[PDB]
């Protein structure tokens, strides 16, 4: 039959280690941004190893690990994180659609102007 | 443990738990009495037959402020009015529901997803010192989440 | 051509409207009367059509799926497929009582809780009530037969499960309490009675068997001889854990609480049936490996698959030696002279080595073959030039002359680098192009002295790097 | 040689005794806990919701047994539920949960 | 460089099992010794000083052999480089 | 916390599970209290020549597992047990020869430890020495598993008593060690625990302990001392010899079964071939007015297994109730997959049992054990032992065996509804004389309630009694109106009650049964 595994949220869809890599940086201005469409929420103590945990509970999709490892810059899961730092999340939707935009026309990215 | 649950919930009732028709969800729970005039219906369509219809359910409750009329009947029929409403604006847009609960019968039948998608009563009853009614009448009308098949029905119950 | 039949239906369909020719019997079709006996010869007839059809295309031998068939492919083609080997290995053995006598011998069975025999192949001594010896997962399943009729390949067939579970065969031909061992054997050869004993068989009812022949191939017993078939039988692969304890029975069944048998040295890594393709792809392929050798270059390459560690090897025959020499030799007449070199063999030793194969190998007619002399040809290399400051000249003199004498040295595996029985002369700009592609030159400029030119048939061409020279400088200011 | 086990090693290899294999996998399925799996936390029993409630407060615990029961319906569509039993036991310490696709009534001693 | 590391999404019962603390440390000695170095090389290469020395000698050699010292102390090899890269603003004297 | 999982319970509170090995067992399930059977048999564990009252939730555990078939004749009992228990239970004896010994191990006064064996049965002396002792009863010769008993002390009793705990568990050949119990005892006669549990040595062995009975000095375990020691193992246990059983055994355990005051409704053979065994559980069949599930030798082929009845010679009108089989087939081995021969005698007692008990009120005996209501079974790869030979209908219902085919299912069939009954008469069906047998049994309980009544009144009450039993009986349809109306009209019952003395009322009562039709022939014609 016609069949093909594969699925559409893994930020590294992108295959480029760099532009992966301005992604994760313009992610991480806006969670250590003190937005208010952010989350508010510190850490559970079982996080050290499970960061994703937190992303399971909320929203049910583990695709928000990347970011919270991002935001707590964790060396491993063996080590923990401090329980009680500010935590910050933003709606799933609004990163489907900047990588939307970034893997069709990702081009501009910064501002543009006039056509 | 479970959440918050309104009506006659406490053994201290002193009723068979047999009879007590239960609903629980999530995050809230309503118990109350097998009242009559209680009924059900499974039906299909054909013209040649087509195919079927999900299950229905008419179940009129009656609802007694024995001791504590705030939790045994303000709070309940709140609970009642807040499942059968739909919140699809509760600031989470990826996923409102209007919510579907699940229902025990007699403690032994379950039905695990059922549409409240009727609610009714009257409010003429007579109340208390502080004004909570006494006694109510709330007849619900239930839709099954699909149409059930035989291997799904038939095995379901104890 | 092609063979065609009506369908079902059809031939129903014809057959009724035939037997509605007479009038006073036209009628009863429409009645389950008709269609009962139409059923029946309509089933009757689609037994022997397309069961001829399925006898046809199990006569290919690529559409035989059947255990049976395979197998009897695989007779044809004179090839048996592998049959599964039991898991052997070591088992303790100690001595619970005074009783339990030191010396356990071999052919004695042990039973698992699930009562799979185990035997024992050698001796057991209990030092100190410890012992040991080599047990595996195998029976002995012995029957006989009686010589009924001296017909030549006379069939003798055993048992479906002795067919499935036959891992290894015993023949012993009995005459009047005389007893002889025959085989089986296949690639018949060499004229007169090459041997007395019987040929293999299969039969598509699932058995295995032995043809008793006559004449030269082989001798029938005697009528009223027995012969004993002693069954080596196992069930496949085997698992056994150690941490266990048997149960011996039989004349060890009063040993049972005298000896305890112990496992502690694990035994698994048995083998099992392969899948019915396999066995069948295997059988019709497995002829690639016959010593089918026709040609000078197939002798060399065998030699080589056949000794490693050689240099090289390859032969000449009289036209090779009439082009190397540019005129008639009276004596290069079906003479074939085969040269070659192995580091750690001499010239005589790679002689006797290809004079051996030669014996082992009886495929020739109307050709001599004798061992050429192997000719070293060394030469030296004087590179001259200057290297950057940043290498040492002494550790660059040494990985140089390791690369060279690993690649174009008297020991190297340039000769033949595919192993197929070649010579490959060493080039001077092979190496150059190897200590180009070395890449430690700077500004240098080569020279080779006594360059001795190898002919390339039994002259051994190669760079003497011991004495090479090798003006290293270093590009200073 | 050594026999095998099926908690979570195996019962057999695919679904031939077919009742027997689905309380097999309920098996492995009831066995874990919230937080010792991979992907799936939620997956597996909800001891860490239904660990020790009071023993006689009904209405907890048929609400807690009916949840527990549709979610893992939901886990697990392949195999429904037909009969479960909540039945105590000689002390205030011991209950027993007996589960049965019709027939296989296997049973737990829990504690609340 | 983790101990017990698979001892949290796994059940206790499993974690005392038998065969899966086998497969627990086979595989963090398969990952110690040919996962970690890389992770290990790329931590040093973060710090100037950190660098592990096939890492020197390729950024050594990146530019040229003749822009280097060679020299045998291998700990001042960061260092040397060090004062290699910010004399190019005072290079001049 | 949650996380966390236990092997034993002591003070800590956890959850445990199954722990990871190589075999594990089951056994699950409620007494049935409605209809019993019983029969010899020989198993794993369990007190020889001892009744055991066996349900779903013991018969793999008390019974031990399932032997090996090639490992003797002891087969058929398992396979019987393996059959019958999954629908009901029963009260299955079990008894082995004198040369299976159980293990005891001994503590002298200083508590050292000695281990010794004996046969079953006999019993140990303390002399001057040897302080006290423990031995095994389970009949497991300590092998597979092993137990061990791990001692040390504990806290005192209210009353200051020293106290030690002990702990049994079983240890299995891959280390897996399973706690049985662990028990906080004392020397002290008057051990006293704070929940008032007593802490005496043999009183704490006979109640709670289940698995190991001591014998202590009376007149040394005031001086007595404790030790320390841990996962003691006994030794010397030895099942014995289970193939050959002597006919003393066979006795022995029929007149214990004849003693046996629980109630069973039906006798089953579990394979036994012992002639003089089998005519024993016949007459025991025939004196307590039940049913027999008897079976001959599959191992024969018909034209011998015809006479083989007479031979064993349970032909007669004693034998009247029971009825006796035939499996000349051999099907697959649920575990080992082997060709396994076993009699279909507990299947039997099993459709008729579920039969009878469809219906609620009293139940229905005129069920008839041929047809695939109840004659269903299907085993596994049933091959025949002689595919050739053919039963012959008319010899084997002269004979009064019972024979077997196959059904369009494929299941395996029992075509016969006749018992063991030489005569011709309306006694050698099936159903009916097990009806007789339920009425008179039901009679027997209903004249023992009314038993021990003065006068007057005893008239009255056994005719309602009786006229009530013969409403459920019209209920339940095996009273049927008289076949020839032409004597006793269609009025189907008669009763008459009179008096000889101070005692001896003669009660007489005569009823009209129903049929299966067990005569069975057909005939239709043609018109043309």
């Amino acid at each position: 039959t016609r069949q093909y595994p594969l699925s559409r949220y893994d930020d590294r869809n992108i295959a480029d280690p760099i532009l992966r890599a301005e992604l994760r940086k313009e992610v991480m201005l806006m969670c250590e941004s003190n937005d208010k469409n952010l989350t508010i929420y510190y850490v559970l103590p079982d996080e050290q190893y499970r960061p994703d945990l937190l992303a399971y509970r909320m929203w049910g999709i583990a695709e928000l690990r990347w970011v919270v490892t991002l935001a707590a810059g964790l060396e491993d899961e063996s080590q923990g994180m401090t329980v009680g730092k500010k935590l910050k999340l933003p709606p799933a939707t609004w990163i489907r659609e900047m990588i939307r935009h970034f893997q069709y026309d990702g081009q501009v990215i910064g501002t543009l102007s006039i056509a | 443990m479970a959440p918050i649950a309104y009506g006659v919930y406490s053994q201290a009732d002193g009723v068979s738990p047999y009879l007590k028709v239960t609903l629980t969800n999530s995050q809230y729970q309503v118990t109350g009495y097998i009242s009559q005039g209680a009924a059900m219906n499974m039906a299909q369509n054909w013209e040649v037959w087509e195919g079927g219809t999900p299950p229905t359910f008419t179940l009129p409750v009656t609802f007694i402020a024995l001791n504590n009329p705030f939790i045994e009947v303000s709070g309940a029929i709140a609970a009642l009015t807040a499942m059968i409403s739909p919140e699809l604006k509760a600031a989470n847009v990826g996923g409102q529901i209007p919510e579907r609960v699940t229902l025990n019968i007699g403690r032994r039948i379950n039905i695990t997803d059922v549409a409240i998608q009727d609610l009714s009563f009257d409010l003429d009853a007579p109340r208390d010192s502080n004004g909570y009614f006494l006694k109510n009448t709330v007849n619900l009308q239930l839709t099954g989440s699909s149409i059930y098949n035989s291997s799904d029905i038939v095995r379901a119950f104890q | 051509m092609s063979k065609t039949t009506p369908t079902k239906d059809s031939i129903r369909a014809e057959f009724e409207e035939l037997v509605e020719k007479d009038s006073f019997w036209s009628k009863f079709v429409g009645s389950q009367f008709v269609s009962m006996l139409t059923l029946f010869i309509t089933q009757i007839v689609y037994r022997c059509f397309q069961y001829a059809d399925a006898a046809l295309a199990e006569g290919f031998i690529s559409t035989a799926t059947r255990r049976s068939s395979i197998l009897a492919a695989a007779e044809t083609n004179s090839y048996v497929g592998t049959k599964p080997t039991p898991s052997s290995g070591m088992i303790e053995i100690t001595a619970t009582s005074e009783d339990a006598p030191a010396v356990i011998p071999k052919n004695m069975p042990l039973i698992s809780d699930d009562q799979y025999p185990y035997m024992t192949m050698d001796v057991c001594r209990l030092v100190d009530g410890t012992g040991t010896v080599e047990v595996a997962q195998l029976e002995i399943q012995e029957v006989t037969y009686t010589v009924t009729a001296a017909k030549e390949f006379l069939e003798v067939v055993l048992s479906k499960a002795l067919t499935a579970v036959c891992y290894k065969l015993e023949v012993f031909v009995t005459t009047d309490g005389k007893t002889t061992q025959w085989s089986s054997s296949t690639m018949f050869r060499l004229a007169g009675s090459k041997s007395q004993v019987y040929v293999e068989f299969y039969k598509p009812s699932e058995q295995l068997g032995v043809r008793f022949g006559d004449g030269l191939i082989g001798q029938i017993p005697p009528e009223g001889s027995t012969i004993t078939l002693k069954v080596w039988c196992t069930n496949g692969d085997i698992t056994l854990v150690a941490g266990q304890n048997l149960t011996p029975v039989d004349s060890a069944a009063n040993l049972a609480n005298l000896i305890s048998v112990k496992t502690t040295t694990p035994i698994t890594a048995g083998t099992d049936a392969e899948t019915t393709e396999i066995t069948r792809n295997r059988a019709q392929y497995y002829l690639a490996y016959d010593d089918q050798v026709v040609w000078g270059g197939d002798y060399t390459y065998f030699l080589v698959r056949n000794i490693p560690g050689l240099s090289w090897v390859k032969a000449w025959g009289e036209g090779q030696q009439e082009k190397l020499d540019g005129a008639y030799n009276v004596q290069n007449i079906n003479k074939i002279f085969i040269s070659g070199w192995h580091p750690n063999k001499s010239q005589s030793e790679l002689e006797e080595m290809i004079l051996a194969a030669f014996k082992k190998v009886p495929n020739e007619l109307n050709k001599k073959f004798s061992y050429k002399e192997v000719r070293k040809l060394p030469f030296k290399i004087t590179i001259t030039g200057r290297i950057s400051a940043s290498l040492t000249i002494e550790n660059v003199t040494d990985e140089l002359k390791s690369a060279l004498e690993t690649k174009f040295g008297r020991d190297s595996t340039f000769f033949d680098p595919n192993r197929v029985g070649k010579y490959i002369l060493i080039k001077k700009k092979d190496v150059w192009a190897f200590i180009e592609t070395l890449g430690y030159f700077r500004d240098f400029y080569l020279e080779f002295v006594e360059w001795n030119e190898s002919n390339g048939f039994y002259d051994f061409v190669y760079l003497d790097t011991e004495n090479s020279t090798f003006n290293i400088s270093y590009e200073e200011e | 040689i050594d026999p095998l086990l099926t908690l979570e090693l195996s019962g057999v290899k695919t679904y031939e005794s077919q009742e027997e294999a689905w309380g097999a996998r309920l098996y492995e399925w009831l066995n874990t806990y919230q937080g010792e799996v991979y992907g799936d936390p939620s997956w597996g029993n909800v001891l860490p919701q239904f660990k020790h409630e009071p023993t006689n407060l009904s209405h907890v615990q048929i609400a807690v047994e009916a949840m527990l029961l549709q979610k893992l319906t939901v886990d697990l569509p392949d195999i429904p539920i037909s009969g479960l039993s909540v039945a105590e036991g000689d002390a205030f310490d011991k209950l027993k949960i007996s589960i049965r696709i019709r027939d296989i009534t296997i049973t737990q001693d829990v504690v609340l | 460089m983790q101990r017990s590391w698979f001892n949290h999404r796994l059940t206790s019962a499993k974690q005392k099992s038998l065969l899966y603390k086998s497969l627990a440390d086979l595989v963090q000695s398969m990952m110690d010794t040919f996962v970690d170095p890389w992770l290990e090389r790329i931590t040093n290469r973060k710090s100037i000083f950190s660098m592990s020395k096939e890492d020197l000698e390729t950024r050594t050699n990146e530019l040229g052999q003749f822009f280097t010292i060679r020299t045998s102390n291998s700990s001042s090899v960061p260092m040397l480089l060090q004062q290699r890269l910010d004399e190019i603003h005072f290079k001049g004297t | 916390s949650q996380y966390s999982i236990q092997q034993s319970l002591g003070n800590a509170s956890g959850v445990a599970v199954s722990p990871i090995n190589a075999d594990a067992t089951l056994s699950t399930g409620v007494a049935l209290n409605s209809s019993l059977w019983a029969g010899i048999g020989v198993f794993a564990r369990g007190k020889p020549f001892t009744v055991l009252a066996v349900t779903e939730s013991n018969y793999e555990d008390v019974l031990g597992e399932p032997l090996k078939p090639s490992s003797g004749s002891q087969f058929e009992p398992i396979r019987h047990v393996y059959e019958a228990i999954q629908q009901t239970s029963g009260y299955v004896v079990r008894a082995v020869p004198d040369d299976a010994k159980f293990p005891i191990i001994m503590f002298d006064e200083s508590g050292e430890p000695a281990y010794s064996a004996l046969p079953y049965g006999s019993e140990i002396e303390l002399d001057s020495g040897e302080a006290f002792a423990i031995y095994v009863d389970d009949g497991d010769p300590c092998i597979s598993p092993t137990r061990e008993l791990t001692i040390e002390t504990a806290t005192a009793d209210s009353a200051g008593n020293e106290r030690f705990l002990l702990k049994l568990t079983q240890t299995t050949s891959l280390g897996v060690v399973t706690t049985l119990e662990t028990h906080t005892v004392s020397l002290a006669e008057e051990a006293k625990d704070d929940m008032g549990r007593l802490c005496y040595l043999p009183t704490a062995l006979e109640a709670r302990s289940k698995y190991l009975r001591a014998v202590v000095n009376e007149e040394l375990i005031s001086t007595a001392k404790v030790t320390n020691k841990k996962s003691l193992a006994f030794t010397g246990g030895t099942n014995g010899d289970q193939s050959k059983i002597s006919t003393a055994a066979y006795l022995r355990a029929v007149k214990v079964l004849n003693n046996a005051p629980y109630m069973y409704t039906a006798v089953l053979g579990l394979g036994c071939y012992d002639n003089a065994a089998i005519t024993a559980l016949g007459k025991i069949c025939a004196d307590r007015l039940i049913d027999g599930f008897f079976d001959v030798k599959p191992t024969l082929t018909y034209a011998e297994a015809l006479p083989a009845v007479e031979d064993t010679g349970l032909l007669g009108t004693d034998y009247v109730s029971c009825s006796v089989y035939h499996y000349p087939f051999s099907c697959k081995d649920k575990w080992t997959q082997s060709r396994v021969v076993f009699g279909l005698s507990g299947v039997a007692y099993a459709a008729k049992a579920r039969g009878v008990k469809k219906n609620s009120d009293v139940g229905g005996w005129h069920y008839s054990p041929a047809g695939e209501e109840r004659a269903v079974i299907a085993r596994a790869s049933i091959q025949p032992l002689y595919p050739e030979d053919t039963p012959d209908e008319e010899a084997m219902v002269k004979g009064r065996l019972n024979k077997v085919s196959v059904g369009t299912s494929g299941q395996m069939i029992i075509d016969d509804a006749l018992t063991c009954c030489t005569q011709d008469n309306y006694l050698h069906f099936q159903h009916v004389p097990s009806l007789m047998n339920a009425i008179s049994r039901f009679f027997v309980q209903l004249a023992r309630q009314m038993k021990h009544s003065p006068d007057g009144i005893t008239a009255a009450g056994l005719t309602k009694g009786m006229t009530k039993l013969l409403d459920r009986f019209v209920a339940s349809g095996a009273l049927v109106a008289p076949r020839d109306p032409d004597a006793d009209g269609t009025e189907p019952y008669v009763l008459k009650v009179t008096q000889a003395e101070f005692d001896k009322w003669e009660v007489v009562w005569a009823c009209c049964p129903t049929g299966v039709a067990r005569r069975i022939q057909g005939v239709p014609l043609l018109i043309k």
